[PDB]
RNA sequence: GGGGGGAUGUCCGGGUCGCCCUGGGCACCUCUCCCGGCAGCCUUCGCGGGCAGCCGUAGUCCCGGUUCAUACGUCGCCGCAAUCGCGAGGGGACCAACGGGUAACCGUUCCUCCAAGCGGUCGCCGGCGAGCACCACCCCAGCCCCGCGCCGCCCCCA
């Protein structure tokens, strides 16, 4: 293995503008109702300043980046709202969960509901007014009659309906009297009492029924100097009735709600507050701001309505633009997103008791491709595809010549304003394919010269795209869930090779067996969108897997009489316990004509199929998950991908690396301890104490420890049917590990993306706050 | 500058500069070595800027010329200090010839 | 302290005496019990003991270990007989290296206590309700409120009268005052030396500081002006108690030493005076 | 972009323009975006961006 | 003339000694930025091995954790580098061969 | 640091309110190729004369005079003349 | 760093020629104790001592990749005393350096004179005026900034 590290691929970051849990909390049950609370679909939606809305699954500490949908050019986001109905009970007591609808704002007069099943924007709805600068749903007491409230720049509170799957602007509640007031932060103290922080240093309290004005709260001048408008950056409501609001001086104010007047001011940050969070029981307060710094606050014992800061700390490296908190199924967390592209999640109930978690700033898909025969590396973003050729091996160099060794070869820019979802290349690099949510396009390349192979039959885009290794099949995940393939024919002529695509042929996925209440509740027909696709090394077998854990495979029957039929053993292929993150055929062929399918799911579940037998390989029957090594079992790192060897497989997450010998069998992070869904516990220096020793017996020799709390037969058979593994974390920001040629030896490109202040936006300072 | 050597933060004061900033500071230095009344403090700062911004003299040749125009006064600053002592001996035993 | 043995309140003396170097023991004495020089052994603890204070009366005592703290709560009430003088103890580790501390007793009973503790990292942990948190085997999750301002060691931390201000001072010659009702700080910023010690008047009126250059200043509140001023010889002293920042391995560890004799001249024409 | 209108002086002949966003996403308003940007950046100054460069 | 060339040969010998130190550590495999061509770097500077001590507030010092040490070797890494693993690494015995682009 | 030693000498007057006031400051009281660490100081018990020895090896004798450049006497604005000490004598020392 | 070893790879006499070795070159892993600190735990008030000690190097499940900064009390005007500076503009040297041009030479930076004028610091046993107010509310014009439409010019194809 010869490795080439790379940092010249400037994958641009984007400022997270929205963090949004699909639930703020779940009602707490014991262990005996876990079977009831199992099928609750809980996710986290995030919006970044390139208009990218991405959904992750918490997975009780997993945080698998499920889907990324990017928006077009000059398209950002700033807000995000989930709309979950209360839970339904069927006629026989079966539970239908609340269908959670997703809404966003695209810095327009328009609010956009998004469809994640077809993976695009579902609906827009626009009123004739200014531009919306905060919005949210009316809370729950009505039952089926819920509404959307949106405040804007001119002021006028616009009111939308959300029921019967409709998104229509109804009417204006009220506009500000002044023409100089901007509505900047929204919250709801009651079902019908709305509290909005607003640019002219006000927090206006309205009632939504007749659009009336309860009260106004005032904020002074910033005695930090000029700019005598205070900007009420955030408002949040305590569940008991009090109101808290973060502001422009970095202060935070606490307001009694039954009279809507301030009981207390706290001077916390030095520059502005940008976001707040409250514990789901209404106990802890979190304040994150552009001093790249965030604090937590508790109620004072004794005196009512008085709170104080417990502490503060810098977690991020840029501001903390948005956040969202969750407290459910034993996981109390808050996710904070800013502009350094790295989400940071914190425990709520174990704050100061467990370490945080820096999620990968880079996307789940590696977004790096290689034609190893051509030694071409590939990376796409907003409209362009960028290609480098390496033109040399590593043993030739084994300083001054590595600069000529790498080369910025090519850069193509897509037309229109869409974004490249995915891309595929042929093994020799002569065929390129770019997939947008609007269309898919192919480009033939001659070593450059690029021509546009035009696609017929499409017109609706696709989510995933693969090209067969023999350069005959092009398959795509169209609209997430719709797998569809077209043959391409390579006709030679005196100028060279040319390629004509046939009609897209549809291949019907298998009718899976899901109960109707599960099909309706949650996000509905959602996980059916697929995440991973694979042709065999000879492109005779196709296999696809979704976010649910289902895998549908297909065989290619020859007589162009070639057509793909269903593999009958796909029925015997069972559904995975988790979402498969990586799947790949073995390029080393078997001896019985079957294939060997290596799959890893997001619980790091490693296994291998003999799919024509419809069963696991015997090596997977032997090596179990308890047989797996602990540095792979404890990673807290979703496996970004695999590269193959003859008898080895080299795995990589985002910060981790492994190699395993698939021929051989196999024989710090704690396991039985129970935490929140982020980080390990503290060991050395935590604000909570660790050893609490009571002392009876006045000689001090007798003490106490006061706790601080609020297949044997199967392995017999699997051994009667009858190491080389390695790991490191010495390549932290891995964004791509792609093979190239020129147990066999292979060259490989390890491209990373460290974050710098140069990539980062710049920090603005007035005279007072000048950081040391 | 006496204050920033006395409270020891000249190194902090100069280690974070940019191209144009060291252009200005070098221009001040090259202007003001020639006064011996603060030549010591100035050459301390000159030592520090040598330690801190000699790397990109090839990356930015206009600053290399400024690095040169540092010398381009200094090569005659040897002659001022030397001819000082050349004159410095011319006085001392004419005083001895008095007695 | 002053406690009621049967019906008479008298002075009890609590002596913290080392038994090894890394351990010590606390022993209570009456007047007659100190005369007979026998004592009531209350607690021995084994982590490099520093100090001990107690509340008014004798309900609660507090021993300062290096990283932990021991709290003794008198088991019986009203103290009928002398011999039933027993204190329930729980130990627990402060996250920083303890330099000093103060307590306000939340009160005609003793309903609670609130303890501020200062450490040489430059930090103040205030614990809100220790008696209610440790009266309840199992206890709830305790967490102090953090207060970091000073870079070097903090030396002297106390409460302001009705306890609304966390008053303090240390090495960096700034009398610092945590606001504790809002997020602000108020400081009398430039003293002549490191703040060795802070003490409070019986009323909330008069502060008195001992300052590292052998000095003492008694001020009145919000006047902050020298209302009583005393200074001493200010000489270089070999410190009995060595230093409060000599605990966490600074770049230069300050060492009690005298490398040169002192420079001084008596004034002629006025031999009653001397410059030094 | 949208084709500009052709006036006879009195009447405005316009081709209607609705082909930009088929299903993708609404195009953001950079004007309001700059408003929010300056409203953050009220009167402050930034830092020197990188290190040693022209 | 002797003092002029006194200065230059003094600094040349000093930088050559520190370069012996750095290339000894690079042959060990500590991956420092040292020169590769036969000409003098204009900056007479070498990448020292990372100070295991970390200075904290106010003046206290704790040892550098391996996490920040890896952060520091990462920032010392360059834009493009061939980092060849050995089978002696794969069994766990020896180290890699690193060649970064000449910066 | 032994090069970058900085050694001030300051002459002061004192008022009967124990006031210490500057009259002069000399930066270089003992100088050869680099500065000379000044070794000792002594007062004439009968006259306003201060002798001092440094690493130069010379002992220097300083006496206060009246600030008067070219007949114009420099008086403090209350009227009193400005006094200023000066190296009245220099004595080199023979070495063995 | 030394003193030393076991082992990796290497050339020159080489050896029946192989295990490698002696003679020269050696770089490394390892072990060894003597260098510098760091901890704990007993000892003695301390001075000191003892005890089993780690580290002098590299990439982590997450993660300290952190936590940290020094006051109000009053401002404005202009006058005196000591003290320094910038210089508009008008003059000299052509020293040096740079970049072009062989060169001549040019240009740029610099060195220096004279100076209109101008500030800045401390001490004013100077004077003089004024303290919310350099604010609230509102409105009209204005500099900047940014957004789009209209023209003006230049485009090309035509």
């Amino acid at each position: 293995m010869d490795i080439h590290r790379c940092r010249f691929v400037r994958y641009p970051a984007s400022a997270i503008n929205a963090v949004a849990f699909t639930h703020s909390a779940l009602p707490v049950v014991s262990s005996s109702k876990k079977y009831l609370q199992k099928n609750i679909q809980v996710r986290l939606a995030i919006g970044r300043a390139n208009g990218d809305i991405e959904i992750w699954n918490p997975l009780n500490g997993g945080w698998y980046q499920e889907v990324i949908i990017p928006g077009g050019k000059d398209r950002s986001v700033d807000g995000l709202v989930w709309v979950t109905d209360p839970d339904e009970e069927m006629a026989d007591g079966k539970i239908i969960h609340g269908k959670s609808r997703l809404f966003s704002i695209g810095y327009t007069t328009t609010i956009t509901e998004w469809d994640l099943e077809k993976a695009r924007a579902k609906k827009h709805a626009s009123g004739q007014h200014g531009e919306i600068w905060c919005f949210g749903v009316q809370p729950l007491p009505a039952a089926q009659n819920r509404k959307l409230v949106a405040g804007t720049v001119d002021g006028n509170l616009v009111l939308y309906s959300i029921e019967d799957g409709d998104l229509k602007f109804q009417k204006t509640l009220t506009r500000t009297p002044s023409k100089k007031t901007k509505f900047v932060s929204i919250a709801f103290q009651s079902h019908n009492i709305v509290i909005v922080g607003c640019s002219n240093s006000t927090i206006c309290a309205y009632d939504v029924r007749t659009g009336t004005m309860l009260r106004q709260m005032t904020l002074g001048t910033d005695l930090t100097g000029g700019s005598k408008n205070i900007i009420v950056w955030a408002v949040k409501c305590l569940p008991n009735g009090d109101i808290v609001s973060g502001d422009s001086t970095g202060q935070v104010c606490i307001w009694d709600g039954k009279t809507y007047t301030q009981a207390q001011r706290i001077q916390s940050h030095t520059q502005d507050v940008l976001c707040l969070s409250v514990s789901a029981d209404g106990s802890k307060i979190i304040s994150g701001g552009m001093d790249r710094r965030t604090a937590v606050y508790e109620p004072m014992a004794g005196q009512s309505g008085r709170w104080s800061k417990v502490f503060h700390r810098r977690y991020h490296q840029h501001d903390v633009k948005a956040m969202a908190s969750f407290e459910g199924k034993g996981m109390s967390v808050v996710v904070s997103g800013g502009s350094d592209a790295s989400p940071i999640v914190l425990p709520l109930r174990a704050l100061g008791k467990e370490f945080h978690r820096t999620l990968p700033h880079l996307p789940q898909h590696p977004t790096v491709l290689s034609a190893p025969k051509a030694r071409y590396i590939l990376s796409w973003w907003e409209n362009e595809i960028r290609i480098w050729h390496l033109l040399n091996s590593a043993q030739q160099f084994l300083p001054l010549n590595l600069r000529k060794n790498r080369k910025f070869l090519a850069q193509v820019l897509i037309k229109g304003a869409s974004h490249i979802t995915s891309a595929s290349i042929s093994e020799d690099g002569t065929l390129l394919a770019a997939s947008t949510p609007t269309d898919v396009k192919v480009f033939h390349l001659d070593p450059l010269y690029i021509k546009k192979v035009n696609m017929t039959g499409t017109g609706l885009g696709a989510t995933r795209v693969q090209i067969s290794p023999d350069k005959r099949w092009i398959c795509w995940a169209e609209e997430g869930s719709k797998v569809m393939i077209s043959r391409v024919h390579a006709t030679e002529s005196a100028d060279g090779i040319s390629y004509t695509v046939s009609v897209p042929h549809k291949l019907h996925r298998l009718r899976r067996q899901i109960p109707k209440h599960i099909l309706l509740g949650g996000l509905g027909s959602y996980d059916r969108n697929v995440s991973q696709i694979a042709f065999s090394a000879d492109s005779r077998m196709l296999s696809v897997a979704d976010l649910a854990g289902y895998i549908d495979t297909w065989v290619l029957r020859g007589p162009a009489g070639e057509r793909w039929a269903r593999n009958p053993k796909a029925a015997m292929i069972p559904k995975l316990s988790a979402a498969p993150v990586v799947l790949s055929f073995s390029p080393t062929p078997r001896d019985d004509g079957d294939y060997d399918l290596l799959v890893v799911t997001t619980l790091k579940q490693l296994l291998i199929f003999n799919p024509l037998r419809g069963m696991l390989s015997e090596w997977s029957r032997r090596n179990t998950y308890p047989k797996l090594p602990e540095p792979f079992r404890d990673t807290r790192d979703q496996v970004k991908g695999i590269v193959w060897q003859g008898q080895r497989a080299w795995f990589y997450g985002v910060a981790s690396l492994f190699m395993f010998d698939l021929s051989q069998d196999f024989s710090k992070r704690k396991r039985g301890a129970h935490e929140s869904g982020a980080g390990s516990k503290i060991e050395k220096h935590s604000l909570v104490p660790q050893r609490i020793r009571a002392a009876s017996a006045p000689d001090g020799t007798k003490w106490e420890d006061i706790e601080m709390v609020d297949g044997s037969e199967l392995q017999r058979l699997r051994e009667e049917n009858r190491a080389k593994w390695w790991h490191t974390y010495q390549f932290r920001p891995i964004m791509g590990i792609v093979p190239i040629e020129g147990i066999p030896p292979l060259e490989v490109a390890l491209i990373e993306r460290p974050l710098s202040e140069d990539d980062l936006p710049e920090r603005y300072f007035a005279e007072g706050e000048w950081e040391r | 500058l006496t204050a920033l050597r006395h409270r020891s933060a000249l190194r902090e004061a100069l280690q974070g500069r940019d191209e144009l900033s060291v252009i200005n500071i070098l221009r001040w230095a090259g202007k003001y070595v020639a006064d011996p009344r603060y030549r010591s403090i100035c050459v301390d700062v000159a030592f520090h800027l040598i330690d801190l911004y000699a790397e990109h003299v090839g990356g930015s040749a206009e600053l290399a010329t400024q690095f040169q125009q540092l010398l381009a006064k200094v090569n005659r600053e040897v002659e001022k200090a030397e001819l000082a002592i050349v004159t410095g001996g011319m006085v001392e035993s004419l005083m001895m010839s008095v007695e | 302290d002053a406690i009621e043995v049967a019906g008479k309140v008298d002075d009890v003396l609590l002596t913290l005496n080392r038994l090894t170097k890394s351990s010590a023991q606390i022993i209570a004495y009456n007047s007659k019990m100190l005369a007979t020089k026998t004592g009531k052994l209350l607690h021995t603890y084994d982590e490099s003991p520093q100090s001990l204070r107690s509340v008014a009366g004798g309900r609660a005592i507090v021993a300062a270990a290096k990283e932990a703290l021991h709290i003794g709560i008198l088991k019986t009430k009203k103290l009928a007989s002398w011999e039933e003088l027993a204190y329930r103890f729980v130990s627990f580790d402060v996250p920083d290296i303890i330099s000093t501390f103060d307590i306000r007793p939340i009160i005609a009973e003793l309903q609670d206590i609130d303890v501020a503790v200062g450490g040489a990292r430059g930090a103040i942990y205030v614990y809100s309700n220790l008696l209610a948190h440790l009266h309840t085997l199992r206890v709830g999750t305790i967490q102090p409120r953090k207060y970091h301002w000073h870079r070097r060691a903090v030396h002297s931390v106390k409460w302001s009268g009705d306890g609304n201000y966390l008053i303090s001072g240390g090495y960096e010659t700034v009398l610092v005052l945590w606001q504790l009702d809002t997020g602000r700080v108020d400081f009398l910023p430039h003293l002549s030396a490191a703040i060795e010690n802070i003490v409070v008047s019986p009323k909330g009126s008069a502060y008195a500081l001992h300052l590292d250059d052998n000095s003492a200043m008694v001020l009145s509140t919000a006047e902050m002006k020298p209302s009583m001023y005393v200074s001493g010889i200010q000489s270089l002293v070999l410190g009995d108690r060595p230093s409060k920042d000599a605990l966490v391995r600074r770049v230069w560890r300050p060492i009690d030493e005298i490398a040169s004799p002192l420079v001084a001249t008596i004034s002629p024409q006025n031999p009653s005076h001397m410059f030094l | 972009k949208n084709p500009k209108d052709k006036r006879v002086g009195s009447t405005a002949y316009r081709v209607v323009s609705n082909g930009g966003d088929p299903r993708l996403a609404p195009k953001a308003k950079k004007q309001s975006l700059n408003l929010k940007q300056a409203l953050l950046r009220r009167d402050r100054v930034a830092k020197p961006r990188g290190g040693f460069f022209v | 003339e002797a003092v002029r060339l006194k200065g230059v040969i003094a600094e040349a010998a000093n930088y050559a000694k520190r370069a012996r130190r750095a290339l000894a550590d690079s042959a060990k495999g500590k991956a420092m930025t040292v020169h590769m061509s036969a000409e003098l770097p204009l900056g007479l500077k070498t990448d020292n091995k990372i100070s295991t001590e970390r200075v904290r507030s106010g003046g206290e010092i704790v040892a550098r954790s391996s996490r920040q040490i890896g952060h520091f070797i990462s920032k010392r890494r360059g834009i493009y580098s061939i980092h060849r693993i050995s089978e002696e690494m794969l069994l766990g015995a020896a180290g890699p061969t690193v060649v970064q682009e000449a910066r | 640091c032994k090069e970058r030693r900085e050694i001030y000498l300051k002459f002061w007057e004192v008022g009967a309110d124990q006031s210490l006031e500057l009259v002069t400051r000399i930066n270089d009281a003992h100088y050869t190729k680099q500065t000379e660490s000044i070794f000792d100081l002594a007062s004439d018990p009968t006259s306003a004369r201060f002798a001092t020895i440094g690493n130069d090896g010379m002992v220097r004798f300083w006496s206060p005079k009246l600030r008067k450049r070219d007949g114009l006497m420099a008086t403090r604005p209350d009227g009193q003349p400005l006094r200023s000490w000066s190296c009245s004598r220099v004595v080199p020392l023979p070495v063995h």
